[PDB]
Parts: C-alpha cells; sequence; structure tokens
C-alpha cells in the first residue's frame, strides 16, 4: 500500500517547571490519542516545536501515551524554535510590530506568526499539516477534521474557526467608529468577529500557490492594512490572519465553531456584557474543546 | 504575552508607554477601566 502521512503541529514551549502547561498537555495528547483512528497504511506525524528542555518533557510525557490503543502508526518530530525564528523573521519582521506586545521586533515573538510562513518553513512534501493549541480536549477522532480540506473552495489557503469573544469588536474600535456600516468586528451569523488561531488548517500548497497570499505577506501590504484597520495586537498569527480574514474573506474556509469551542470569558467582564452571548454562542455537537485563557474545560 | 489593554487607544497591552488617556469601553471607569 502507498502509506498515507498525517500532518499535526504543536508549540511546546518553556514547559519545563510550568506544570500547567504540562497538565494542559497530558489532557490535550491523551484525548487526542485516545480517540484517534487511522487505518493501517496510514501515519499520524506529531510535530513539536520546542527547546530541548520541552523536547525532553514531551518526549517522557510521549512514551507515557504511546503506542496509541488503536494501534496505528504514530511518528514524533521535533522543531527547535531557535531554528524556525531565523526562518520565520525575514518574512514576518515587519508584521510584528502591529501583531505582538506591544512594541516592537523582537526575536522571542516571532514564533508566533510561525504559522503564516509554514509553507515556507516545513518540507514541501508536508502538503498540509494542522496546527493545535495545547489547551484543548479532543472529543472526536482527530482523522475526521481532515476531510474539512476537501470543503476549501478555490482560491482559499487557510481552515480556521471563529473568534468567539469580541477581542476583535474591541480591537476594530476605530475603524468601526469611523465606519458605522462595517461588519468588522461584528458578531455572527452576519457579521466578521474575527478568527481564533486554536485549530488551524493550513493548506501549505495552497499558500505556497496563491499569488495573493504570497502579496498579504509582503511588509508594504502589511503596513497598509494596519493603517487601514488601525490595527494593534498582541496575539501574533491569530491577528494578522483576522486582519487579512476582513479585506480578503476568500482565503478562510470557516470551520463550524464545534471544531474549536473557546470557553474564554475574559472579556464579558471587561466591557462587552450586553454583546458577549452573541459572541460566544456556539451550538452542535462539540468536537474540540478549546480552554483558552487557563479556562478548566468540563468533563 | 501582555495583558490585553482594557482601554480602546493605543496600544494592544495595558499600561501602553506611549499613552495617556484611557477610552474605557461602556459603564466603565478608573485608570484601567476598573469601576
Ligand atoms: C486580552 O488579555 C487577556 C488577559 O491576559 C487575555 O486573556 C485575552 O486573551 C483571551 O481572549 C481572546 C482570545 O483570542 C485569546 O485566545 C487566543 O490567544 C492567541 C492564540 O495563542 C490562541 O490559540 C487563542 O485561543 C484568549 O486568551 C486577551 O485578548
Ligand atoms: O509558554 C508557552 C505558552 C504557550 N505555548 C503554546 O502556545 C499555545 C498558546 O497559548 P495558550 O493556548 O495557553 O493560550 P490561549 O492563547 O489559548 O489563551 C499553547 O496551547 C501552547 O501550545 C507554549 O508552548 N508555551
Ligand atoms: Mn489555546
Amino acid at each position: 500500500v502507498v502509506p498515507v502521512d498525517y500532518h499535526l503541529l504543536m508549540m511546546f514551549t518553556k514547559a519545563e517547571h510550568n506544570a500547567p502547561l504540562q497538565a494542559k498537555a497530558r489532557v490535550a495528547l491523551s484525548s487526542l490519542l485516545r480517540l484517534a483512528k487511522f487505518e493501517a497504511h496510514e501515519v499520524l506525524n506529531l510535530h513539536f516545536v520546542s527547546e530541548e528542555a520541552s523536547r525532553e518533557v514531551a518526549k517522557a510525557l510521549l512514551r507515557e501515551l504511546l503506542p496509541p490503543a488503536a494501534g496505528f502508526k504514530c511518528k514524533v518530530i521535533f522543531h527547535d524554535v531557535a531554528v524556525l525564528t531565523d526562518k520565520l523573521f525575514p518574512v514576518v519582521e515587519a508584521m510584528q510590530k502591529y501583531f505582538s506586545a506591544g512594541s516592537g521586533t523582537y526575536y522571542s515573538d516571532s514564533i508566533f506568526f510561525l504559522s503564516v510562513a509554514m509553507h515556507q518553513i516545513m518540507p514541501k512534501e508536508i502538503p498540509r499539516i494542522i496546527q493545535l493549541d495545547l489547551d484543548l480536549k479532543y472529543k472526536t477522532n482527530i482523522r475526521e477534521l481532515f476531510e474539512e480540506f476537501d470543503n476549501f473552495l478555490p482560491g482559499a489557503v487557510i481552515g480556521i474557526a471563529r473568534e468567539m469573544q469580541p477581542v476583535y469588536r474591541h480591537t476594530f474600535w476605530q475603524f468601526r467608529h469611523e465606519n458605522p456600516k462595517t461588519r468588522v468586528g461584528d458578531p455572527p451569523p452576519e457579521g466578521l468577529p474575527g478568527f481564533n488561531s486554536g485549530v488551524m488548517l493550513l493548506n501549505l500548497e495552497a499558500m505556497r500557490q496563491s499569488p495573493l497570499y504570497s502579496h498579504l505577506l509582503e511588509p508594504s501590504w502589511v503596513q497598509q492594512l494596519a493603517d487601514k484597520y488601525h490595527f494593534r495586537g498582541h496575539l501574533g498569527d491569530q491577528d494578522f490572519f483576522t486582519m487579512i480574514g476582513m479585506e480578503h474573506p476568500e482565503l478562510f474556509h470557516v470551520l463550524d465553531c464545534t471544531w474549536n469551542r473557546q470557553l474564554c470569558t475574559w472579556w464579558r467582564d471587561h466591557g462587552y456584557s450586553d454583546v458577549f452571548q452573541a459572541y460566544f454562542r456556539c451550538e452542535g455537537h462539540v468536537k474540540i474543546y478549546h480552554g483558552n485563557c487557563n479556562t478548566p474545560i468540563p468533563e | 504575552q501582555c495583558e490585553s489593554n482594557p482601554c480602546l487607544n493605543g496600544g494592544s497591552c495595558k499600561d501602553d508607554i506611549n499613552s495617556y488617556e484611557c477610552w474605557c469601553p461602556f459603564g466603565f471607569e478608573g485608570k484601567n477601566c476598573e469601576l
């Protein structure tokens, strides 16, 4: 049989002496592996971006969890955060001042943009990868998410779920102020509430092959849009995708909210009581819970 | 990581060095929209 590879990617850095992160990782990876099923000729590739201390932590966690019950072939790969940072920087430098905490352009923030230039960082033998946070809980077989790739319309490069808090209502304040009729920052079903980067289907081939996407990476395009939108953030890739998603929604296949059910309610308590519900509403059978802002996941 | 700026103006991080006013979202007041 011709062996079929599946690729996932998780950030796992500064994990030594960070027990809350290790426990998050444990919850994520154990639910992931318990519920995954793959055919005999299929292999699950788990990519981790780690410095060397977090690599050893991850290996200790992984040996306790592998091989999986379901018995499918699983391969672990580590990528050096320092090597990726240096590769990302030329591509990612100019966007850093708009989307990092806070000013200006530091190496330590570069890795938060990994997804935006993943198509240039991963071997070309990797056509698609799903980047996932480690504060997740999987309620289904991860193999099912991969069929969302087939629903990408012509010209879409990335699959992503909506942001479930009014953080972008707040962020786009001045643009909203100047454009009373905009849907930028409004709740669903009809508004553009922005994206959450916890679960992302990165079609590396489509990204590589998109002339629009490639232009949007260029310093002067990043600058023109952040100026148009008066955009300032500190959430990295999420911010950049959210922003270019306002200009060019065709780039994004929007996933059902059930694939990334965010639980964070920080913004409810910081100025958005009245509208919070319209952003946070998510109905349907939950496939992945996302315990963002350290929010405990229900069981 | 920084804590989000509760103010509607300035940078994304709270206590933005380059900000002097704090425009709070409705129903909040204080130098960090506390009350
Ligand atoms: C404002 O600051 C507060 C206090 O530090 C944060 O809790 C807020 O961030 C929360 O609310 C908005 C979410 O977008 C955010 O979760 C995202 O963070 C970036 C990605 O790493 C991640 O995949 C995504 O879930 C959440 O932590 C902040 O807006
Ligand atoms: O010290 C850190 C902080 C974050 N992360 C990774 O980056 C993601 C973003 O942080 P987190 O999910 O805790 O915050 P959220 O943005 O979801 O509130 C995490 O899932 C981790 O995979 C990490 O590896 N080390
Ligand atoms: Mn998360």
